[PDB]
RNA sequence: ACACAGGUGGUCAGGUAGAGAAUACCAAGGCGCUUGAGAGAACUCGGGUGAAGGAACUAGGCAAAAUGGUGCCGUAACUUC
RNA sequence: AAUUCCUUGUCGGGUAAGUUCCGACCUGCACGAAUGGCGUAAUGAUGGCCAGGCUGUCUCCACCCGAGACUCAGUGAAAU
RNA sequence: CGAUGUCGGCUCAUCACAUCCUGGGGCUGAAGUAGGUCCCAAGGGUAUGGCUGUUCGCCAUUUAAAGUGGUACGCGAGCUG
RNA sequence: GGACCGGAGUGGACGCAUCACUGGUGUUCGGGUUGUCAUGCCAAUGGCACUGCCCGGUAGCUAAAUGCGGAAGAGAUAAGUGCUGAAAGCAUCUAAGCACGAAACUUGCCCCGAGAUGAGUUCUCCCUGACCCUUUAAGGGUCCUGAAGGAACGUUGAAGACGACGACGUUGAUAGGCCGGGUGUGUAAGCGCAGCGAUGCGUUGAGCUAACCGGUACUAAUGAACCGUGAGGCUUAACCU
């Protein structure tokens, strides 16, 4: 069940004795806990809420922190809502972490973007640079052509402009396993994944796959 | 040469509709002589919250 | 586009800052109260405070390291006669910003900038 | 890089110095040669102790790189400058019957084996 | 939240030699060819510190005969029977990268031998 | 028209570097030039560095780059020598 | 060919091919000697062709530091 | 006819299918394997060198792929000239 | 010479992301270096020559380094291929009746989405005082007394044009300094000794420290009030009142 939380802790290096170094990703899980299992009579599916983490008394307030006091003292990150499949759930003592994916080789792993401001075309959009020697006078970067012909008059919504990029979600969903501790909260994954150690991360099954 | 119709008192007056913010941030007031400054600024006695400040 | 940074870029050369600090810098030991922009004076409390770490030394390789890139005509004594060693047992904190309005008519942030113990 | 209308040395016995790359193959177009690769080659000088024809045009496998070599290991190995040995059209295996350099055990690739089944180095 | 830099560590050796450039350090590592487990021997001069953790990749050149020869080796890696410290390097420099424009005996690293 | 990135004939000629009234650093002597402070966006004008190939760019090695000086040695076709 | 339109006529050279380039051929649409011929050393803000050298022109882009723009405060236009 | 920039390119896109190339089906004068051919189908997709300022057209390399058309036979208040 | 199927093996074209593979860039770092002026002189340290010059590179970034797929299922069709059968005793793919099926269609996969004002669903949190006046679903005035929360005040960033937004403003960690770690560079800067001296040997596997991240109370980061109050319009059947 459930979309399980965690995040980026660095890179790392796993071997062979064929010969091949392997680098790797470290993922760090901090599990999820049940706060309600949900009937059937409601939007006509069963679901379950859950929540994760602990955090500091002088934050969080008081209309999250009543939501965390109906089942327990841990508090803090906000809450998360999913279906349920093939089974049906309790929410009395109940917790999951990186056990979920003890039968499970490829996974799909949601996380947020590196802010770059309103960030321009010629990274964000590939719109190719122009001549700095012979000709192109004063034209050196051109945002494409807003217009497909001079006739219409008209800008289309099927283009790309520049504007605010980042803070965004960004994922990888073939992302292999490699390895898991069910003592340590340890998910260690092939290659890498979108953002820096210390980002925020959410990870399910693959299911393109 | 450069627009259509001169531009009308609407038009122009609009920037008037985000004028919202209070002036000033309504000052401090210093508790120890009644003189009033900025949030976290110095008064014109070389004081601050009641102890000297600055060599004049 | 900038990725990071560690201390400000500011207005003029490389070859003007490193010139104005060292006299600035110089300017502080010298009278120890300054005031200045409050963004120059911070980047003024990133190389005061290192040169009085120095001024507790006494070593051959260290009492007199780079004389002309930090110089005086003055104090290059009373530095090390005093100053340095009124800081020697505290581990950082030698400095106050001291955070004020207004340079001119228009409010730009204004540092009155002083050691953390004075002469007189 | 490695390209066509290229420079490249070749590794074969009395090849010569002046040879050159004009085809870089394989299947669906890829523009550049390394390790492994297949070219379409000409001969410039020929010499005199030769064995193949000046300007003639024919197959052969590039086996030295500037760049070097990482794919099967993740860690680089690199040569001295750039060079091939020569292919034969229908009859499997390269043309040298004596074949220069110390080359890689990694090489044992099952249309190339017999380089490394010569008188290598490794 | 715990294993920050751990999992970076755990796959580390415990003792393994600080040579420096300029020194000789003698390897001998294990290949397969799809055939039989086999033993080899690779030397030359060191060009790097390899000062980067289990991140630590060392670089070899033989430069002894014929033209070049580079290698690249991984530090903790399991696959490798001996290295040492065989040569000393008497070199004032932090790289080497300079050798591949040196040949005959200049292209040699001296040991000083005091 | 302007505290105007323009124009305007000669004379005198201290030390180190260099062949040199080229040109690097200064003496003697003079100047410190009339918006300022922060920020460190797109997009530009004024600079620096680039691994592999290599003119594949373009009508065109345009532009930029390496080369760059000094004294000796040495120097082809052809020539009105 | 600054001279011959379809015409890159005709034979060869080099090419990886080449209306580009070169050696030549000659029933030259409309070569021809002072409104000069033909050619040679030296010569040119020299056209085209070939190669070597070096190269961010390009492959194909990526980074660093300056001055504006952006924020504040003083000073502050025009065609139409 | 009080502005009514010229060849090609560089450049950035969009619509048509009388479908080039891709998916599905058939007729066949189709033995495999390929062609010849047309009923459906528009989600996606289609040359690098040599000559010319070139588009045209010829040659080298040659097709997963160098189709045909509209939008001033698109494409100068971008660029080149 | 020598197919399709759904299912594997392995590549091309493309894009996005990582900085951990290797390489590059890197004027907050270290080493080398030409000339001259200043600091009176020396040992030397600085200024000027684009960042004078050449050699490595922390942190930051990055492609040439590197990974990966645009899939199956589900629903339902078009072209096509067919069944059973009436009008038309039979015949007939079609009328009545029922199938399968495409790079298409809708889902499934990923993202945004209730101003979807079609303002939906579900949960948490807070406010429980009263008068005065008018021709009043309009408001206006004051006392008594103030919440959940938001901003401002700030310290600041991996967030950024400005706004906005995450972090932090004490049972302490936002930025700086100070320390300790961890990279980089390559053996202090003086003093002896070896030598004709440029230079070498010893102290010294050294010195110097910044951006990466663990400490530390050393420096800095107000009292509070304005916005948001005092239970918030209507009605049906049944019950409470």
């Amino acid at each position: 069940m459930i979309g399980l939380v965690g995040k980026k802790v660095g890179m790392t290096r796993i071997f062979t004795e064929d010969g091949v170094s392997i680098p790797v990703t470290v993922i760090e899980v901090e599990a999820n806990r049940v706060t309600q299992v949900k009937d059937l009579a409601n939007d006509g599916y069963r679901a379950i809420q859950v929540t994760t983490g602990a955090k500091k008394a002088n934050r969080v307030t008081k209309p999250e922190a009543g939501h965390f006091a109906k089942a327990g003292v841990e508090a803090g990150r906000g809450l998360w809502e999913f279906r349920l499949a093939e089974g049906e759930e309790f929410t009395v003592g109940q917790s999951i972490s990186v056990e979920l994916f003890a039968d499970v080789k490829k996974v799909d792993v949601t996380g947020t973007s590196k802010g770059k401001g309103f960030a321009g075309t010629v990274k964000r959009w590939n719109f190719r640079t122009q001549d700095a020697t012979h000709g192109n006078s004063l034209s050196h970067r051109v945002p494409g052509s807003i217009g497909q012909n001079q006739t219409p008059g008209k800008v289309f919504k099927g283009k790309k402009m520049a504007g605010q990029m980042g803070n965004e979600r960004v994922t990888v969903q073939s992302l292999d396993v490699v390895r898991v501790d069910a003592e340590r909260n340890l998910l260690l994954v092939k290659g890498a994944v979108p953002g820096a150690t210390g980002s925020d991360l959410i990870v399910k099954p693959a299911v393109k796959a | 040469a450069v627009q259509q119709n001169k531009p009308t008192r609407s038009k122009r007056g609009m920037r008037r509709s985000h004028d919202a913010l209070t002036a000033v941030t309504s000052l401090s007031v210093d508790k120890t002589s009644g003189e009033k400054h900025l949030r976290h600024h110095i008064t014109a006695d070389g004081y601050y919250r009641g102890r000297k400040v600055i060599a004049k | 586009m900038r990725h990071r940074k560690s201390g400000r870029q500011l207005n003029r050369n490389s070859s003007h800052r490193q010139a104005m600090f060292r006299n600035m810098a110089g300017s502080l030991v010298r009278h120890e109260i300054i005031k200045t922009t409050l963004p120059k004076a911070k980047e003024l409390r990133r190389v005061v405070e290192p040169l009085i770490t120095l001024a507790k030394t006494d070593s051959v390789a260290n009492r007199r390291l780079a004389f002309a890139r930090t110089r005086d005509n003055e104090i290059v004594a009373k530095l090390f006669n005093e100053l340095g060693p009124r800081f020697a047992s505290r581990a950082g904190g030698y400095t106050r910003i001291l955070k004020c309005g207004f340079r001119a008519g228009d409010n730009a942030p204004m540092a009155y900038i002083e050691l953390v113990d004075r002469s007189e | 890089m490695i390209q066509e209308q290229t420079m490249l040395n070749v590794a074969d016995n009395s090849g010569a110095r002046r040879v050159m790359c004009i085809k870089v193959l394989g299947g669906s177009h890829r523009r550049y040669a390394g390790v492994g690769d297949i070219i379409k080659i000409t001969i410039k000088e020929a010499i005199p102790r030769g064995k193949v024809k000046k300007g003639d045009v024919l197959k052969a496998v590039v086996v030295r790189t500037k760049k070097g070599v990482r794919r099967p290991d993740g860690s680089v190995i690199r040569f001295d400058g750039n060079a091939c040995v020569l292919l034969n059209n229908n009859s499997e295996q390269p043309i040298g019957t004596r074949i220069f350099g110390p080359v890689t055990r990694e090489l044992r690739s099952e249309k190339f084996m017999k380089i490394i089944s010569l008188a290598p180095e490794v | 939240s715990n294993i920050i830099k751990q999992l970076e560590q755990e796959q580390m050796k415990q003792d393994v030699p600080s040579f420096r450039p300029g020194d000789t350090v003698e390897v001998k590592v294990w290949v397969v060819e799809g055939s039989k487990k086999r033993l080899q021997a690779f030397e030359g001069v060191v060009i790097a510190i390899r000062n980067r953790g289990l991140h630590s990749a060392f670089t070899v050149r033989k430069i002894s005969n014929g033209e070049g020869v580079e290698r690249v080796f991984q530090t903790h890696s399991p696959v490798v029977d001996s290295i040492s410290v065989k040569r000393r390097g008497a070199v004032r420099k932090a790289k080497l990268y300079y050798l591949r424009e040196r040949t005959g005996k200049a292209a040699r690293i001296k040991e000083r031998l005091n």
